[PDB]
DNA sequence: GCAGACACTACGAGTACATA
């Protein structure tokens, strides 16, 4: 039996919309800790992994290690007709090929309760080093956002720099580079705009364009975001969720060019 | 100054006396100049005449150089050319007076061919209305892609193929302005494959230059790949004169000793078949089959079996023709 | 639409005859006192085809080009018309003449005139041309398979000579 | 499940024929450098299952472990098409030619994402991605045109086993680019060897002459064989020597068409063939089956020296099939030109 | 001779030799203010020029609105359902069951004069809606709203208004859904609605012609014509014998307007009497007429009775009968659809043969077309009619039918393709990529229904032996495998069957083969029931395992 | 070495979004005395004069001559996510391609440096003849676009005509003719709102309404606009900035034709 | 000073067709 309650109806209405046009089903893995998302693309460049921890949830309930796998077509079309501020319970049984999503209408007079069948896909958790990063940062999520819509109108993919200065976008084009660079922002009333720098190696790697704005689809979730590299390890793209848990972002880099003599 | 050009952009005939072949189109189109008395003209032509050349003289001896972007308007099919262009920029630039100084303007439509009949009926009432402020230039090289009421409005002018007798002076000049050391069975071998096109003409004299450094019969021939007369004639008298096998061994020997391509032999038999006196009934034939291994090289099939079908087009016609008598 | 032709009086205006032109040009002469001959006049007929512009814009080139209206001044500038000159090459393909059809095929072709208007010319010629109707339709048939592989790319003089020679082969194969 | 998947070999040291070509494949990809592979045969040899234990030989046991994803592609007319496909966790399998014409906006936006972007975990995965193209053979020029460069560019981070019946109908760039891998037919001894384990592993007795007719009527397809196989044991148990082979529909519906074409030359007969032809066409049976079809039963009913230009025949309008979109033409074509021919043969 | 046995003397020569040796040399070298078309507009019903009995039909149906609009009971083959709908009765909201006269006909006969009169006629005022107003289904709608839902503004002793909807053809489908659904609100409609249309055959009309009072005008009588065009010129007071309006009548195929313009540009007042060289003539009066569909494959099919004789000039107008006619591709079906139904005389089958040559031909220009954007190959295929017309026209009637063969067999593969889709979704993914489609559905289908119906005897489950459950548990894991199943069906006699649920049987079996014993109800009811049990226990052992 | 300093970004804004819909590229001609911008449209009727001075800048350095030509709706694509109290650095070197945009976020923290290639157009120069003109009005240029607004609802072709007594407008269109005639409006409170009349000879001239509507949009940089017109000279609308230049917009007439009667 | 309403153009989207 998983038996799961929400104390906000806007996580999933944030959480849903970023993995919308970015991976195609949504498979939930249950365990006594909480529950883990780890979801690869169609075309294997972006990883999508969410945990989400037990003490989060308004009651959790899970007696066996159970995952659910969930298509993403209808589960969109259903978050719309849900609301913003009620709360949401997920329910399952053991042994039926269904799960129920219980909520309030945004008309608030009726309960509604929507039903989806359960894909049973066959998939295998990949594995994640987490290793030591070459380099960490910390950068406010909105203006991540805007950094990475600024560089859509320039090329189709971008570079990210990371060195000890800051970090630095890069977005070069037929009609020429834009530039842009965060450095030495904890001089501001708000913590969340601090830009600061926790490692040493500096790292330069081509990334895509299309798959950073799916991951900054999902900005008002957290705060501050964090963003983790090294010299092959895929970007890691980090949001603290409020309390209930938090969710990671891997993006493959692109393939470099013979520039060797 | 000196400047790194081809040498069909180097040498091009910025006035009409150094174009060469279309004497009296150009003579006709010097005095429409000189009695401002100018039409609206339609050039029409295969490639490497001089039509654009033509054009930009008639252009650059009309205006001066401090008022020709207010009086020409150049439209080619590297622009968009829709019928809201039409109705929009070259309406308002026909419509509309000069700028600086007095004159009629000039709308230039190269390569005007590439224009949809929508837009082309859309500029025939342009034309027809504001034939005293403004003259349209249509250039093309197909005339059946210009809808006839377009091809009214206009007086044409066929820029025909280049003679080689007058096509040898431009050449010397180019030769003399470059310091290349040319016989005289090069420039016979340069008017030979350029064949009415003076562009192929200057990049075999460009590329030939440099890949040997000096330009006769043999370097352009290897230059291009083309192969010679000799040889075409030794692959016919093979055709014709020996059985399949002999004929086989000597005609791959012969493309793979000079590195020869099917599609040239194809042209130059097909050229040497109407030369040879042949039965009506051969010479079908012959078209026939040699029209079908020509299409049958257009994708992707092993040279070596339309090579032996090549000669087995006239092992097929040989005892026909003995037998005929 | 039909709706429109019947709210509507249908005029339909015929081709310009020789004389009806001729009359235009003596008039456009004796207005611009234009020198000529009738041999100049006649190939400024013979080059217009039926249209007045044609007639005034090849007259107008040939008096600014050399003042004076003969036969040879006409024709070194204007152009003689293409479907007179196909339709002989067609009369010729028909009785399975292929030298001479190859003849007015090989003019045509060092005139300077791309495949698509010699092959277009040559389906107008055959729309209208005096045969019997089934060999009509094996020409048109023969003209459209050239013509699809004059608009794939491969577009030569042995393809113009290969059409020719297949339509030949029209005539004699029952 | 079926016959067909319950014993098919995983890795390339238990495959029961092609052993030499198996240690040579296993040979082949040990290094990692191994080129684009072009495997072509008949329909049936084991093509797809060579595939598939090159794939474990490359990677782990986690290649047979398969998902399906669905991705949506912009056409140039901007008309939104959502293609399948089977992936895993090392490897990704696409069929392009379910977007039909549209297979080129397949190859050139879909691969070209896969192959310009490096691999997540290079400790699991290996250095290089693996894409099955399957049925090559079906896509249009356009899109082999497209794949050549996608296939120079990125071959050290991406590899190609694309997989055909026919290796004419893949453009020579397209053939100069890989290597070309035969997986032949298995012999009717190797089938029956194979239809002899899988009955042994079942529990059951196979005879030698039953096992012998199954491979002679499946035509050297070892799926056909094993299918016919099942369905006989299903129909009977005690396997008799003599006992009757259950066959496809369309086949005997294909030879019904052919006796009808024989029997009557009339534009009426034309008529009612048609009808038939539009049945076949209908039930997604493939025009150069159905002339197959049609010529080895309209083979059985002529003459000596009537055969070779029926088959020349039929080779023409195939040809012609080919060139053009509307199969039916075509198919009532070659089959209004039989029918004069045998007209003309019967009555002289 | 080209081949000479002796070499030439001067000229160059090329040498031939034959296989036995022989050699041989070949050479190398307010009167004036209107026009006659409204001086001459009918202003009662006494002075109409359309048949009567549409005139009668018409005029009957809109006074079987009386009732309802006007409030009083008394008002004062084609024909057959027409008459019996005019007497069909009302329905209970006192109203008529076709609340809609469509009116369809060729241009010039009449139609708007006849709407116009017929309700001026009965009392109504005219409110027109035709193809110069903006006809967006919002705008449409308000307009239809404003012109029926609502009395008049007069108060007492103003007439109603009869909507008549001109060229209603070239409406959107999105405009006739809005028509339709104020025609059957259930916001009543209480006001007649007549729309007028050209082609009856509009893929926009085709849920209206199911709904509406069909009115189609047959072409004017041209006695009629020829007596009111005799009216109309000695009004006009010029001078034409009856055979020179004949001949106009002929020329312009009926229709009134063009005719009467005509007299009115060709009487002038230079002349007053008419000549038949200027009828005759083409300069003026000739307009191009679409012709339809069927009487392009007729005249296509069959020759014209007995100049007209030559083979020329039938050839010139078959062709630009198949060109004026348009939609080429309906052209093409139908003389592929028909050209085998006639009695041909062709018993060698060469005629045939070259038919579908030249079909062929059409089809490689339309892909060569659609291909290389090359699209002057487009000229070509008019003439692929017309050499059906010099290969099978006949002197005898064929009836030709329309074309639905291409289009029934598109949609019959559409419907395969999906059901395909349906069949390979449901599979795992493991054996999915094991066969293609195309190989599952050639070698694995009807091999796989041959496994899936075992000889089974109606015995239940306690009472078989273990050979028999082992066989059923085979026999449920593979129905398991593919995710098929059998699902209860009704039938309209009254008897529940049993369907597969992805029913691959339509993509297995074929009409005229030999029949196969099915499974009956109870092996198939216990299949079924086995299939829920086992996937009920499936369920169960992965919640131990797990 | 190019270095340009626009003190605030909203002059260069209002610039290139007067010039957006008509110029095809921007010919930026750079001297120690300004940087100059001579431009025919599209459609080569119309011509805009942009002039700068080296005055109006923060600072403005320049060895050599330049004369770089580059794209516009790339140019106004950066100067969209521009502010306008920010100032605005333009770099170019001697022999490069990159014509950079240096200039800050609205947030006011990250830098953001855009780069520009450079065109090859070498068009010849356009001479403007600077003679005087028979008719000089000083008018605002609100009541400017006003004005030719309202008359782009009438007709398409205005014949604007100015005498001694002030300018006038006329649009004779299809619903009717719009005949507007303003003078002497100096008393006002106002010193922009004024109609003043210098020169003598009356001249009418007609032209599209599309290129004036165009000239209307440089409304934000001058408050009081200038019209000059003659029998031969084309229509200049003069606007002159408060303290960085001026702009000049060249418009010829239509071709019009009296009736043979 | 800031929320509601008005028309404005840019942009997405569907459909037809392309010959003599
Ligand atoms: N008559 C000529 N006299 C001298 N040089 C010529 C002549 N015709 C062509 N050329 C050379 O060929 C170059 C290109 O010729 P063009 O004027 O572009 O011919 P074109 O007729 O415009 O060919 P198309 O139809 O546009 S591909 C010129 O720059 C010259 O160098
Ligand atoms: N009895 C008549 N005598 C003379 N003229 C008539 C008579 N009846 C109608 N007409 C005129 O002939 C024309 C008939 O066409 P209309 O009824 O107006 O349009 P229509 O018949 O619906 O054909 P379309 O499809 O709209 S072109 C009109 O110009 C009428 O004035
Ligand atoms: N070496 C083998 N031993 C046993 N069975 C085999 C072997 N190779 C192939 N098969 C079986 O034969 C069938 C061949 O199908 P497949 O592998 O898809 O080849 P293809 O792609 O040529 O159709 C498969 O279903 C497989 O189970
Ligand atoms: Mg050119
Ligand atoms: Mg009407």
């Amino acid at each position: 039996m998983f038996e799961a309650r929400l104390v906000q109806g806007s996580i999933l209405k944030k959480v849903l919309e970023a993995l919308k046009d970015l991976i195609n089903e949504a498979c939930w893995d249950i365990s006594s800790s909480g529950v883990n998302l780890q979801s690869m693309d169609s075309s294997h460049v972006s990883l999508v992994q969410l945990t989400l921890r037990s003490e989060g949830f308004d009651t959790y309930r899970c007696d066996r290690n159970l995952a659910m796998g969930v298509n993403l077509t209808s589960m969109s079309k259903i978050l719309k007709c849900a609301g913003n501020e009620d709360i949401i319970t997920l329910r399952a049984e053991d042994n039926a090929d269904t799960l129920a999503l219980v909520f309030e209408a945004p008309n608030q007079e009726k309960v509604s309760d929507y039903e989806m069948k359960l894909m049973d896909l066959d998939v295998e958790q990949l594995g994640i080093p987490e290793q030591e990063y070459s380099c960490v940062v910390k950068m406010p999520s909105g203006e991540f956002a805007r950094i990475c819509r600024d560089l859509s109108h320039i090329g189709d993919a971008v570079v990210i720099s990371c060195a000890k200065d800051g970090v630095k976008f890069s977005a070069s084009g037929e009609l020429g580079n834009g530039n842009i660079k965060l450095s030495q922002t904890s001089n501001v009333d708000k913590e969340e705009e601090a830009v600061t720098i926790e490692m040493n190696e500096p790292v330069q790697l081509t990334f895509a364009l299309r798959y950073l704005n799916f991951f900054t689809k999902a900005t008002p979730l957290s705060s501050t975001v964090t963003l983790s590299m090294s010299a092959d390890v895929p970007l890691v793209v980090e949001y603290k969720i409020a309390d209930m848990g938090h969710l990671k972002y891997y993006l493959a880099p692109k393939i470099e060019d013979e520039e060797g003599s | 100054k000196i400047r790194n050009l081809p040498w069909v952009e180097k040498y091009r005939p910025q006035t009409l006396n150094d174009l060469i072949s279309h004497q009296d189109i150009l003579s006709t189109i010097q005095k429409f100049i000189n009695e401002d008395r100018l039409p609206h003209l339609l050039l029409y032509g295969p490639p490497g005449t001089g039509k654009t050349s033509t054009i930009l003289a008639c252009a650059k001896q009309l205006y001066k150089d401090k008022e020709f972007g207010s009086m020409v308007l150049e439209l080619n099919a590297s622009d968009d050319r829709g019928i809201d262009i039409i109705r929009g920029p070259i309406l308002s630039f026909a419509s509309t007076r000069t700028i600086f100084k007095k004159g009629f303007k000039l709308v230039i439509l190269d390569e005007a061919d590439a224009m949809t009949q929508d837009a082309q009926n859309a500029l025939r009432r342009v034309i027809e209305k504001f034939t005293e402020n403004t003259r349209f230039c249509l250039i093309c090289n197909y005339l059946s892609k210009i809808i006839p009421a377009l091809q009214s409005r206009c007086t044409r002018f066929r820029f025909g193929p280049l003679t080689p007798e007058l096509m040898v002076p431009r050449l010397e000049h180019v030769v003399e302005e470059e310091k290349v050391d040319i016989s005289e069975d090069g420039m016979k071998a340069l008017v030979t494959l350029s064949s009415g096109d003076m562009r192929r003409a200057l990049n075999i004299l460009q590329s030939t230059n440099m890949a040997f450094g000096k330009v006769t019969e043999e370097t352009v021939y290897t230059c291009t790949g083309h192969p010679l007369k000799s040889d075409i004639a030794n692959i016919l008298d093979w055709m014709l004169n020996q059985d399949f096998t002999t004929a086989y061994r000597n005609i791959t020997e012969l493309k793979t000793l000079k590195g020869l391509a099917l599609h040239d032999i194809l042209t130059e038999i097909h050229l040497f078949v109407h030369r040879v006196d042949f039965p009506s009934s051969v010479r079908i034939h012959l078209l026939t089959k040699m029209a079908d291994i020509e299409y049958r090289l257009s994708v992707g099939t092993n040279e070596k079996i339309q090579l032996s079908s090549l000669i087995a087009a006239f092992q097929v016609t040989r005892d026909l023709i003995v037998a005929e008598a | 639409i039909e709706p429109i032709q019947s709210r509507c009086a249908v005029l339909r205006y015929t081709k310009l005859t020789d004389a009806q032109i001729l009359t235009r040009l003596m008039n456009v002469i004796e207005k611009e006192r234009v020198p000529y001959t009738d041999d100049g006049l006649e190939a400024i007929i013979f080059t217009a085809q039926g249209d007045m512009r044609q007639a005034l814009n090849n007259l107008q080139s040939t008096f600014s080009g050399f003042g004076f209206i003969n036969s040879e001044n006409v024709f070194k500038v204007c152009d003689e018309p293409h479907p007179l000159l196909v339709k002989e090459m067609i009369q010729h393909c028909v009785n399975a003449n292929i030298d001479e059809a190859y003849k007015i095929l090989a003019h045509l072709w060092h005139l300077g005139y791309s495949p698509e208007d010699i092959i277009g010319n040559i389906f107008r010629v055959c729309k209208t041309f005096q045969m019997a109707e089934y060999l009509k339709l094996e020409f048109i048939k023969e003209i459209g398979y050239t013509h699809m592989k004059i608009a794939e790319g491969v577009n030569s003089l042995l393809q113009m000579a290969g059409l020719l020679a297949r339509l030949c082969q029209k005539t004699m194969a029952p | 499940s079926l016959w067909v998947d319950k014993y098919r070999p995983c890795s390339l040291g238990r495959l029961d024929y092609h052993k030499e070509q198996a240690a040579q494949l296993r040979n082949l990809v040990q290094c990692g450098d191994f080129p684009h592979l072009l495997v072509y045969g008949p329909s049936g040899a084991g093509k797809k299952t060579r595939i598939m234990c090159i794939l474990r030989e490359l990677y782990g046991v986690g290649v047979e472990k398969l998902r399906i994803e669905h991705q949506t592609i912009t056409t140039p007319s901007k008309k939104k098409i959502e293609i399948s496909t089977i992936a895993s966790n090392y490897h990704l399998e696409v069929n392009p030619s379910d977007a039909g014409n549209s297979d080129r906006v397949v190859i050139q936006e879909m691969l070209k994402t896969v192959a310009q972007s490096q691999q997540l975990e290079t400790n699991s995965q290996r250095d290089f991605k693996v894409v099955l193209l399957t049925e090559v053979d079906k896509l249009t020029k356009d899109a082999q045109h497209a794949l050549r460069r996608t296939m120079e560019k990125y071959m050290s981070t991406c590899r190609l086993i694309l997989c055909c019946n026919s290796t004419s109908k893949v453009i020579p760039p397209i053939r100069s680019r890989c290597l070309a891998v035969r997986v032949p037919a298995p012999s009717i001894e190797d089938i029956c060897h194979v239809l002899s384990t899988v009955c042994k592993k079942e529990g059951l007795n196979l005879p030698s002459q039953l096992a012998h007719r199954l491979a002679e009527k499946s035509c050297r397809n070892l799926r056909k064989a094993l299918l016919m196989c099942e369905a006989c044991r299903v129909q009977q148990y005690p396997f008799t020597a003599d006992q009757e082979i259950p066959e496809t529909d369309w086949e005997v519906y294909l030879r019904e068409t052919a006796n009808a074409i024989v029997s009557q030359q009339t534009p009426q007969r034309l008529l009612e063939v048609r009808g038939r032809l539009y049945e076949l066409l209908t039930h997604c049976i493939p025009p150069e089956i159905i002339m197959k079809g049609l010529l080895s039963e309209l083979l059985h009913n002529c003459d000596g020296q009537l055969k070779g230009e029926v088959a020349q025949m039929a080779a023409y309008y195939e040809h012609r099939l080919q060139l053009g979109s509307k199969a039916i033409y075509h198919l009532e074509a070659f089959v209004a030109k039989f029918m004069a021919l045998y007209k003309k043969f019967m009555e002289d | 001779n080209p081949v000479l046995r002796r070499p030439p003397i001067l000229e160059d020569y090329v040498h031939v030799t034959s296989t036995e040796g022989v050699r041989a040399y070949l050479v190398l070298r307010a009167s004036s203010h209107c026009l006659w078309v409204d001086e001459f507009a009918p202003r009662h019903y006494t002075e109409l020029l359309s048949d009567d009995f549409t005139n009668r039909c018409l005029l009957k149906w809109l006074k079987l609105w009386d009732l309802v609009v006007f409030g009083h009971e008394r008002p004062s083959s084609h024909e057959q359902v027409l008459e019996e709908m005019l007497e069909a009765g009302l329905d209970p909201s006192q109203r008529p069951k076709q609340k809609v006269a469509l009116l369809c006909g060729p241009p010039g006969l009449g139609k708007t004069t006849l709407a116009h009169v017929i309700a001026r006629h009965a009392g109504y005022s005219v409110v027109e809606m035709n193809a110069s107003d903006d006809r967006s289904p919002e705008v449409f709608r308000t307009r239809i709203e404003a012109a029926t839902q609502m009395e008049s503004v007069l108060g007492a002793g103003g007439k109603p208004n009869c909507l008549v909807i001109d060229e209603i053809d070239g409406a959107p489908v999105a405009a006739i859904n809005v028509l339709l659904s104020i025609l059957n609100r259930k916001g009543l409609l209480m006001r007649p609605i007549i729309c007028i249309c050209n082609d009856q055959f509009a893929p926009s009309l085709r849920q209206l012609k199911q709904q509406a009072f069909l009115l189609h005008f047959p072409p004017t009588l041209p006695s009629r014509l020829v007596q009111r065009l005799q009216e109309v010129s000695l009004r006009q007071g010029m001078r034409a014998d009856p055979g020179v309006l004949a001949a106009l009548c002929e020329k312009t195929d009926n229709d009134i307007r063009a005719c009467i313009n005509t007299l009115q540009f060709l009487y002038s007042r230079g002349q007053r009497e008419l000549s038949v060289r200027d009828v005759q003539a083409t300069r003026v009066g000739l307009k191009d007429q679409r012709r339809g569909l069927f009487s392009v494959w007729q005249e296509v099919f069959q020759l014209p009775r007995a100049s007209l004789t030559s083979a020329s000039q039938r050839f010139y107008r078959v062709l630009h009968a198949a060109a004026s006619a348009g939609e080429h591709e309906k052209v093409v079906q139908g003389l592929f659809d028909n050209f085998l139904r006639l009695r041909l005389r062709d018993s060698s089958l060469g005629a045939v043969c070259v038919a579908l040559d030249w079909l062929a031909f059409d089809d490689l220009l339309a892909g060569a077309a659609h291909h290389s954007q090359s699209f002057q190959l487009l000229r070509y295929p008019p003439f692929l009619p017309v050499a059906f017309h010099v290969l099978f026209a006949s002197s005898h009637t064929p009836r030709i039918t329309f074309p639905s063969s291409q289009q029934e067999a598109q949609n019959r593969m559409s419907q395969m393709r999906n059901l395909i889709q349906t069949l390979v979704s449901g599979i795992a993914p493991a054996t999915r990529s094991r066969a293609t489609p195309q190989a599952l559905l050639l070698d694995a289908l009807c091999l796989l229904l041959d496994i899936l119906a075992p000889k089974l005897r109606p015995v239940s489950t306690q009472l078989y032996s273990t050979r028999e459950k082992q066989q059923l548990a085979s026999l449920v894991g593979t129905m398991l495998a593919y995710s098929l199943t059998y699902r209860q069906e009704r039938t309209p006699d009254g008897q529940y069957i049993y369907r597969l649920e992805p029913n691959v049987e339509e993509l297995c079996r074929f009409p005229e083969l030999p029949a196969r014993k099915p499974l009956t109800y109870q092996t198939k009811q216990l299949i079924a029931r086995e299939i829920e049990v086992e996937k009920m226990r499936r369920a169960e052992a992965s919640a131990r395992v797990e």
